[PDB]
């Protein structure tokens, strides 16, 4: 995602503003991100308890 | 050249030992990763038009035959562990299937746009 959004970050002007394409990779990045985080959260329970 | 070599990248996972889990996953994202990486730097030769080529579709099914080797080993690890039936026989399947189609596609691709 971090070479994606980088290919198409290097190729339009310094804008300040977020545009539309930059939201859609930001909610790809995020639900990514959020992936790994609960893969943590699922590595921290599970030798306290396996069933949550 | 590079793309078809990337997916018989893709295809040596198949004959990987189906315990070595990390393996096959950093295999086929890697993998997933090269085709991408390839994929962007090759578009850049033609302009911004909105259409479909006949070089978009090329790679575009490399990077979903990827996909499905991956979602595939996916699938398998799942099934190693609800019910081994089915997922004894699914890898043997794999190994025969993928080339098969790959090499059906590419026939049926070469000849439809050299007839054009
Ligand atoms: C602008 N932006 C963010 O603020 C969230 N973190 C970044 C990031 C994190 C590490 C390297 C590069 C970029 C990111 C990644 C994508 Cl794929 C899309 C938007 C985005
Ligand atoms: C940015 N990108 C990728 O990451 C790899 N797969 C994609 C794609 C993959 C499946 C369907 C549609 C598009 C693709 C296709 C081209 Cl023609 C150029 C860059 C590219």
């Amino acid at each position: 995602m971090t070479t994606i959004n980088t290919h198409l970050r290097e190729t339009l002007p310094k804008i300040p503003y977020v545009k539309a394409i930059d939201m859609y990779l930001m909610g790809c990045f995020v639900f990514v991100f959020m992936a790994l985080l609960e893969y943590a959260l699922v590595n921290y329970i599970f030798f306290s308890q396996p069933a949550r | 050249i590079p793309c078809t070599l990337i997916v018989v990248l893709s295809w040596v996972s198949f004959w990987i030992n189906k315990d070595a889990v990390p393996a096959r996953t950093s295999l086929g994202i890697t993998t997933v990763l090269t085709m991408t990486t390839l994929s962007t730097i090759a578009r850049k030769s033609l302009p911004k038009v909105s259409y479909v080529t006949a070089m978009d579709l090329f790679v575009s099914v490399c990077f979903i035959f990827v996909f499905s080797a991956l979602v595939e080993y996916g699938t398998l690890h799942y099934f190693v562990s609800s019910q081994p039936a089915r997922a004894a026989k699914m890898d043997s399947y794999a190994r025969i299937f993928f080339p098969t189609a790959f090499c059906l596609f590419n026939l049926v691709y070469w000849v439809s746009y050299l007839y054009l």
